[PDB]
């Protein structure tokens, strides 16, 4: 049910070069509960100062 | 007269008595209610949902 | 309900009358083909597989 | 970060945003905060499971 | 749910239309879509039966204050004796019993409040 | 009760006239959990107790209670 | 189960999955000829002849 964009027409796909070592950079960012990182709001209701 | 705060153990005992009556009365009844209700837990949805 | 005659109506955890007039967060509807022979087999929970 | 079913003590401000939260399983202190349902608990020695 | 709305300061994220307070009971914040309006829980008046067996006289009592707003045989209050109901100086309640309370009277009597004392002959001793 | 009680024995328990200052201080210092006497229902309409339990009145006025303390304060010297 | 095709399979007070794979101190089984037309009589709740 594809719509809007025409598909199945392309001469070729671009060549891709993969280097894992360059991508291997360490920048740790741990979840913090105090900062409420990645915490979904309760879908049921909003709350006051409680 | 100057010291009637946390330093005075007897004053803390008066606060404990006031806290005990309130927790045993308003807090206990409200928390116990809603706990035993599977659905609405207050009106009970007698005609609303049952 | 008027549009389709209901061969079997069973409502669980909700009143049959209540579903028509209750106000709630979202409505979920499902449709599938069911045999009359397996109408008895179909249940919210059943010993039968 | 993967999501796991967890019980979290949640603090809601007057604005209603969740400024602070407690994991409740990360360490003994988080479990103690959940027990009293308060971010701050009285100083003392508390038994843990 | 029964609710009373009065102007209050806006609270909550506004993503959800309902604010709750650690219970199934709802604060009912923003009851009006246009402006924030805090909801109120159902409000009722308690009734206490003051009865003397030998006198065979019955009286009606209310809690904390009844003189300022509540009135005798009020339409708003549905249940009194569950059939029919049953004007005095403000005290612990608007007693249906009248006569009022004299400033000085015998201390001994039926228990009631800090100053009101219940006699038999309906009377309200102090 | 006399404003002068002791010879340089400054006594602050004097009642200002009932509600002695030391008694007032502890009541103020302790949390005012129940200001709902004499105004409970109006307060219920301004911000009768939830559903069921209804707090009953003390049965002694803080003035009569102060009068009992006043009798004790006067009696101190005579029994002494 | 493979030897005889089963008209119906019902387990009471035990899961069908559990009956296939559980440890039981003793197994007692009864085999008899029972007509398909009369299946209502053999019910613990019912009292058929």
């Amino acid at each position: 049910y594809v719509d809007v964009g025409p598909d199945s027409v392309k001469s070729a796909c671009i060549e891709v070069d993969i280097q894992q070592t360059f991508f291997d950079k360490t920048w740790p960012r741990p979840i913090d509960v105090s900062k409420a990182d990645g915490i979904i709001y309760p879908q049921g209701r909003t709350y006051s100062n409680i | 007269q100057t010291g009637f705060t946390t330093t005075n153990e007897a004053f803390q005992k008066v606060q404990d008595a006031v806290n005990n009556n309130a927790q045993a009365l308003s807090k206990l009844a409200s928390e116990l209610s809603n706990t035993f209700g599977a659905i609405s837990a207050s009106i009970g949805d007698i005609i609303q949902r049952l | 309900l008027s549009l389709f005659s209901v061969n079997d109506f069973t409502c669980s955890q909700i009143s049959p009358a209540a579903i028509a007039s209750n106000c709630y967060s979202s409505l979920i509807l499902d449709y599938f083909s069911y045999p009359l022979s397996m109408k008895s087999d179909l249940s919210v929970s059943s010993a039968g597989p | 970060y993967k999501l796991q079913p967890l019980t979290f003590l949640l603090d809601f401000s007057v604005d209603g945003y969740i400024r602070r939260a407690i994991d409740c399983g990360f360490n003994d202190l988080s479990q103690l905060h959940c027990s009293y349902e308060s971010f701050d608990v009285e100083s003392g020695v508390y038994s843990v499971s | 749910g029964r609710g009373v709305f009065q102007n209050c300061t806006a609270v909550g994220v506004r993503q959800q239309r309902f604010v709750y307070d650690a219970y199934q009971n709802l604060v009912g914040y923003y009851s009006d879509d246009g402006n924030y309006y805090c909801l109120r829980a159902c409000v009722s008046v308690p009734v206490s039966v003051i009865y003397d067996k030998e006198t065979k006289t019955h009286a009606t009592l209310f809690g904390s204050v009844a003189c300022e707003h509540i009135s005798s045989t009020m339409s708003q209050y549905s249940r009194s004796t569950r059939s029919m109901l049953k004007p005095v100086g403000c005290v612990l309640g608007l007693v249906n019993s009248s006569l009022f309370v004299e400033d000085c009277k015998l201390p001994l009597g039926q228990s009631l409040c800090a100053l009101p004392d219940t006699p038999s002959t309906m009377r309200l001793a102090s | 009760i006399i404003p002068g009680f002791g010879g340089d024995f400054n006594l602050t328990l004097l009642e200002p006239v009932a509600r002695s200052a030391i008694e007032d201080l502890l009541f103020d210092k302790v949390t005012i959990a129940d200001p709902g006497y004499m105004q409970g229902y109006d307060d219920c309409m301004q911000q009768q107790y939830v559903a069921g339990y209804k707090v009953l009145p003390p049965l002694m006025d803080v003035n009569m209670e102060a009068a009992y303390t006043s009798s004790l304060l006067g009696s101190i010297a005579g029994v002494g």
